[PDB]
């Protein structure tokens, strides 16, 4: 009835698919394989979990995903793992040759051999629906494949299907973490071009998830599985109302339109709560003002930044589980009460608000504690101006030298480029000085 | 005789009316697979105001379902008296409003607009009289907002002369659920004072307020909200059902209640309220009803009474009572409490007396009350929506589904001619 | 050094 | 025909209000569930003076329950007759007093009135014809002293006609329960002889004197003070609930109690008070209750009435009795000691004959006098209250609250002229 | 309803925790790890205990307390002993260093580093409570973290609460026996800076229980455990009247209303009677005139001073079990008749009297013998004067020579600091000594 679309570009986005259909199995009951244990009815009937998972055959479930890389080796991975029967096999799509951290690559010089076939696994995957919402676009902006072809693919979609939401996952360039060293010119580059392309994208920080995973969970030494899984619990947070139904629904497209005041602005901070260990969970007694009070903290936002520096925008609250819609009121009056919290006075109704009836699902061998009830938040706060205040100071110091920009420009990037990516950040940098001032 | 079509639009109209369809079976003796097995001959004399008698001893509601999402549709149908209504009254799209008026009411509900006007139309053309339609749609929505201020208007044109009545769920004062809720809340209005003939205001906040503080209740839900306004929505239309000692229909209602044409927005009430522990504590006389009646903390929308003046008041009574006796309690509270009446209108209070209470109980009343109160209502919506329109907050997200600023504009004036009529009459 | 309490400041 | 609406406020006004409840439930033959089991239509005849009745069969004491603290009065819900009381009527706030008037009376009693004040006239609108209100308190705590001296003022301005009877436990002239009791005495005093139509002073060291050398008690804990001020709280009342031959409600206590209206602080007795042992060697006639209750060591104030003169006297007899035998030990008692009595006012004593006495006797009789004496008591708080003044001492706990050093001069200057009035007229 | 937080700052503070939630849980029934074997309501009701221990998860009560330290060492004690199943695994906070005996140190060097982390787990405790009263502090003054960080905590909490009450349970400097050299300089500086930010210090004192051990008890060798058992003791009197009902009630702000009569005279001693050994217990008839008694004896009090030298400006007798009130108003008559025993003449209704209904609790292989009644005297008297001024004879003969200042100057102690302290403290004196002239 209600058909979403994932898209894993990079072996970021890969990664974070493998969790969220990890994740996904396990709550819908499906077996590795596709198969179910409780298969009583096939061919058709509810099962929500339609919305990404296709009947085929004679009790196969299939996701309605669409794994993009340009080296073969995350996604040889995902063929040879545990998964490896759940997939389509063409929904498997890769290249013979990674793009290297280079957003020029990517975008034109080997973007270009696998865009077509990447858009029509997508055609194919489409014609099947019926009441398609959208796309959930997974990737990483500091990357090469998950940068310029992300930004290839979301002009594409934005041409092809246009009205269809464009949500993005998107891996926010940590302040001091990093991973490559061009990582700011594949960020302004990415942001410049996906920009007028993208409907809302969702921010997440591996050194916030780094600090969570530190204070919270008590885990010293995460890896990377970690931090996937909790972004798998931020998007089951998120696709929840799609998959289940609860006291208060909210589809796809009301994201869109109640966290995104202007066009340019689409930058919501992903947040959940509670994330704490199995070892302190009989220790709390997580209640709802509890839950909604921690969502607030600025030691619990999966993005590093402090909102006390700004002001909120829009704010949208995703209950699950045992949540009574009384409390949910009490406590956001409360939050409303404290002077901590700002708001931009040219919002006077600053919630949305979302409660559903499934709790959330403990994944085996996993690390969060097993709660009767979780809170996901995704703020659109102009705390997040200082974050790209902090690109684009690391891009000027790079491009004044012109440092790596033979390297791009040797790949069919014109140099000019850089400098209008380079005025459209500072443009969006005023955008959020602007609507920031109270008047 | 006398027949009413309902019709239900939007995740939270569609939840009321799934309430208010098993309050109404219950009372009717209609088990959840539409089959009478009640024990009173007064449940089946009067039962085709709600109910279409499809031939086979079974009966169906006359109700018409309408969503632009299958998702509500799809919970209302699996669940409880989810088999009683007609699988052809299903009338849903598959986009979704996304909480936009704009949308809901100029693409997505007005390419759905069509078959659900068929299926209003064969709904009418099966009744002997009709009385009028009842809309149960929530303001701050998509679906709910737009899609129903576009089937008011339409059936407006379509039926001029029959009774439109709605039981709209209004913008909370504290703790809104939508971020865009004063622009479908301000664009919704502009529809209603033009083309409803009354409007009930229902606000969630004031029934967590009714939940905690008089019914005590720990953990409500939205399953006892909707059956408060199930409760209100049953004992507005009881005199077309069952007899009385003074019956006062739905036109006798309107008549009664609004004053102006344009001042048709009620404060819906009901009594008796009590817990379980209370319960054993509390005589149940016609005075008690009165009292907890003409409460400010009993009103189901969040607007102090006490901070304006009654136009006209409604007060329908269900059991066994003395026509002495309510009116003496009827009396006693205008002279008593005068000032907060109008004093250009004397004999404020109409009320109206059935011979059947509600299931369970000795007896209750309904409280319906105009009062210009409601103005403070309309003014927070109006402040809210010129902060946000200043600086065209979510605008491009309206303009981009064929609407214009002058259309806002317009929606706001209309907004605060409203208030300010409500502020001279008082 | 002086005290800091009014004890006395009313001793009437 | 009259009503009586009780108040008990603060956790001695609590625990001597439970225990009144307790007896007179038993007086009505009112089960602890509510239910009446009694034997004499005499006990439902006028059993609306402090009952409401709750449909149903089942009676609520007409009683409202206040404290800034909610732990008495859990202690009072959970154990015997806890059950009994209507659950809305359990008006209690979260901070406490701390034994301070300041704040109990400016703060939270502040904050709290106006709930108290909406249960107070609740219960005042569902009489027929309200006689008065009884306030159960102590003038030593915060709660108690503040609370129910605002109350008192609230009610004194809403119904200025109506009789205040209040019965306030004093502080003790030998072992203070508070450190700054002279400070709310003196505070509670400046508004209780301004607000107040009748106060009846109980002194606890006068209760343990009476539980040790009459009653014989080796272990009396409150639970029998308490007893004791019940059996007055109920004797006062009596002509109001059951006939006798001679009838005396509050409003003709009051008049004939009180010659100016600021002299109106009395001292309560009882009789008769027997040990276990000494009750076989005790003939009960009306002299014996005659003799014991004019007695210096059975007076429940801890004051010598030896000390002052009587301005008026009333003694509320119960059982069968002879109208001759009464008023022939009442005149003797007037002749032989004429010198304790004021010669301005002639045939001092008022007497009242009820027909029904108290449970398990067979004839009783309260003594409510007024005598000059009283004024020891005052003469006592106010030498304290200049002692902690001049200093300063716990001063700061009560100007920071709100108060001033003006308004202590006040109510000591109050205090003053009551003792001068008490001490011209003697 | 009516909710009670108590503070444990350093070693003394933790070790007197530990008793006093031995004590506790002996009380109330509760289990080591928080369960209760009686268990029949879970998840509300009362169950009074609801002032000390929260109900979470599904039938677990955890303490409203926060364990503060320096050092890992006494924390480290609490968090593999035997109660390490009680306390939330966040409520036991940690430094890394040791403040050394310097309240420079506690205060403003390592004090700053953990205050923010204290006062934020205080306002988790303070929004899950209803009724909250204050707060309960208890420390020691001739320490390190026990002085300046119970300083800078008493600021902070006077800062952010204001209105509740303060209460504090202090291991008062004894005359002649002592631990540390500095101790005149960390009490000195302690009490100027935390006088003007506490309602009521309860002042306890190790030798005078020294003494009260080998004299009364008959133990010629007792550790700090007795010590610590005798103080929980004290302290279990004066929370009974929250945790138990009564014949008369007396919450935590009638003891600041009552015992405080000027803002600057908040220091009352702590006795306590009954205090016998179980030899001695079946020749005694302990009734309510001999506790009451016993209670005013030179020889019985928790600190080293004699209140024969100074007077009584304001008594708390705290009465436990089988207690009847008339004869406490006996008792109370018979002492106020007694001349040796002195009160100020502006004070001439001196005492406050509290009757509870639960008798002492015996703790398993505890050293107080099984009585059936016990009184709690906090006395408000002028002999601490006597205290006070060797206090500040030991602090000018240290101060006389500089000796130790560098190691507080070093700190970030400026030197001036010493001087305004200790002319508040001569100013403490002399209003002590303004109070006890009859007038
Ligand atoms: N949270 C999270 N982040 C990841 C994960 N894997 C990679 N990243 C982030 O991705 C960023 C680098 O971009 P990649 O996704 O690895 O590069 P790519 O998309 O494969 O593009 P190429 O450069 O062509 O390989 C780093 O900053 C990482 O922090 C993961 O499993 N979880
Ligand atoms: N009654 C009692 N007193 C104690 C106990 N432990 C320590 N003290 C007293 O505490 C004083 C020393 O202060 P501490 O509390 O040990 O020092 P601290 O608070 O840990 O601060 P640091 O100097 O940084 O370690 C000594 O005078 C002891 O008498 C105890 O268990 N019971
Ligand atoms: N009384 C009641 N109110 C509801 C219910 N569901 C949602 N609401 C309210 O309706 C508003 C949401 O609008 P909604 O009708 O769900 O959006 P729509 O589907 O586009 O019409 C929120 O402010 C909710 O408080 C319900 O079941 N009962
Ligand atoms: N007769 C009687 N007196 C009491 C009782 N409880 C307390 N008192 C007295 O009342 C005084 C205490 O004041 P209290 O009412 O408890 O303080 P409050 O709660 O602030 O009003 C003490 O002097 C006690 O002697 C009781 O149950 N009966
Ligand atoms: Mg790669
Ligand atoms: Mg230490």
């Amino acid at each position: 009835m209600r058909e979403c679309i994932s898209i894993h570009v990079g072996q970021a986005g890969v990664q974070i698919g493998n969790a969220c259909w990890e994740l996904y199995c396990l709550e819908h009951g499906i077996q590795p394989d596709g198969q179910m244990p409780s298969d009583k009815t096939i061919g058709g009937g509810d099962d929500s979990f339609n919305t990404f998972f296709s009947e085929t055959g004679a009790g196969k479930h299939v996701p309605r995903a669409v794994f993009v890389d340009l080296e073969p080796t995350v996604i040889d991975e995902v063929r040879t793992g545990t998964y490896r029967q759940l997939f389509h096999p063409e929904q498997l799509i890769t290249g013979k040759e990674d793009a290297a951290n280079n957003y020029a690559r990517g975008h034109y010089t080997i973007g270009k051999e696998i865009i077509d076939l990447v858009l029509d696994r997508i055609r194919k995957l489409a014609d099947q629906c019926t009441g398609l919402q959208g796309f959930l676009v997974f990737h990483s902006f500091g990357g090469g494949t998950g940068s310029g072809f992300t930004s290839l693919l979301m002009e594409r979609l934005s041409v092809d299907y246009g009205k269809k939401s464009k949500l993005e996952f998107s891996i926010y360039p940590a302040p001091q973490v990093s991973t490559a060293v061009v990582e700011p010119y594949n960020s302004i580059l990415t942001t410049h071009t996906t920009l007028e392309h993208s409907d809302c994208a969702f921010m997440v920080d591996n050194e916030a998830i780094y600090d969570i995973c530190r204070r919270n969970l008590d885990i010293e030494r995460p890896t990377y599985t970690n931090l996937n899984r909790l972004i798998s619990q931020i998007v089951s947070s998120i696709t929840a109302s799609l998959r289940f139904d609860g006291a208060l629904n909210v589809d796809l497209t009301e994201f869109q339109t109640n966290l995104v005041p202007y066009p340019r602005i689409h930058f919501p901070l992903a947040t959940y709560a509670p994330v704490i260990s199995a070892e302190k969970a009989y220790h709390e007694q997580l209640s709802v003002a509890e839950i909604t009070n921690a969502c607030f903290e600025p030691a619990n936002q999966m993005v590093k930044c402090d909102p006390r520096h700004g002001k909120y925008m829009a704010c949208c609250l995703l209950y699950r589980g045992d949540v009574v819609p009384k409390d949910v009121n009490a406590a956001i009056a409360t939050i409303k009460t404290k002077r901590s919290i700002q708001f931009v006075d040219w919002c006077p109704t600053g919630f949305k608000v979302g409660i559903n009836y499934q709790p959330p699902t403990v994944v085996p061998g996993g690390d969060l504690a097993k709660v009767q009830r979780a809170v996901c938040m995704l703020s659109n706060t102009t705390a997040i101006a200082e974050a790209w205040a902090r690109l684009d100071h690391k891009f000027d110091l790079m491009y004044a030298k012109r440092a790596f920009v033979h390297w791009y420009v040797g790949e069919g990037m014109e140099e000019g480029e850089f400098s209008e990516a380079r005025e459209d950040m500072a443009a969006l940098e005023k955008d959020y000085e602007e609507v920031g001032v109270d008047s | 005789m006398r027949e009413i079509v309902h019709i239900q639009a939007g995740q939270c109209g569609n939840q009321i009316g799934a309430k208010f369809w098993e309050v109404i079976s219950d009372e009717h003796g209609i088990d959840p697979t539409g089959s009478y097995h009640g024990d009173s001959d007064l449940q089946l004399e009067r039962i085709n105001v709600y109910y279409n008698e499809a031939a086979g001893n079974k009966y169906v509601p006359r109700a018409i379902l309408v969503d632009l999402e299958p998702g509500t549709m799809d919970s209302v149908r699996s669940g409880p008296f989810g088999q009683i209504f007609r699988p052809d009254n299903f009338v849903f799209g598959q986009s979704g409003a996304g909480n936009n008026w704009a949308k809901g009411h100029y693409t997505e509900g007005a390419e759905l607009v069509d078959s659900v006007l068929d299926v209003v139309r064969k709904e009418s053309e099966s009744c002997d009289c009709l009385q009028g339609f009842q809309l149960t749609h929530s303001l701050g929505g998509g679906t709910g907002s737009g899609m129903g201020t576009l089937l008011i208007s339409k059936i407006r044109e379509e039926y001029p002369d029959r009774i439109m009545n709605t039981f709209s769920v209004v913008p909370s004062p504290k703790v809104s659920d939508t971020v865009v809720e004063p622009y479908n809340a301000t664009l919704s209005v502009h529809q209603l004072v033009e083309n409803t003939d009354e409007t009930y205001c229902i606000d969630n906040e004031a029934l967590y307020d009714i939940c905690f503080r008089t019914l005590k209740l720990t953990t409500p839900t939205y399953g006892d909200l909707n059956h408060l306004v199930s409760a209100t929505m049953s004992g507005v239309t009881t005199c077309l059902r069952f007899p009385g000692q003074l019956n006062a229909d739905l036109r006798k209602l309107a008549v009664n209640m609004v004053p102006f044409p344009r001042l048709h927005f009620f404060m819906p009430g009901f009594a008796p309220l009590t817990s379980r522990g209370s319960q054993q504590y509390r005589a149940l006389t016609v005075p008690e009803l009165t009292q907890q009646m003409f409460d400010a903390k009993n009103m189901m929308a969040a607007c102090d009474p006490r901070h304006g003046r009654y136009l006209t008041v409604a007060a329908v009574f269900r059991g066994r009572m003395s026509m002495k006796e309510v009116d003496e309690q009827m009396l006693n509270v205008q002279n008593k409490n005068s000032s907060y009446f109008v004093e250009w209108i004397p004999n404020n209070v109409k009320t109206a007396v059935c011979d059947i209470p509600p299931r369970g109980l000795k007896m209750s009343a309904t409280f319906i009350g105009n009062s210009t109160a409601i103005q403070e209502l309309f003014k927070r919506i109006s402040e809210q929506f010129t902060a946000m329109f200043r600086r065209k907050a979510f605008l491009h997200w309206y303009t981009g589904e064929g609407m214009d600023e002058m259309e806002f504009t317009e929606a706001e004036s209309n907004m605060n001619d409203l208030v300010s009529e409500y502020q001279q009459y008082q | 050094v002086k005290s800091k309490i009014g004890s006395t400041e009313n001793l009437k």
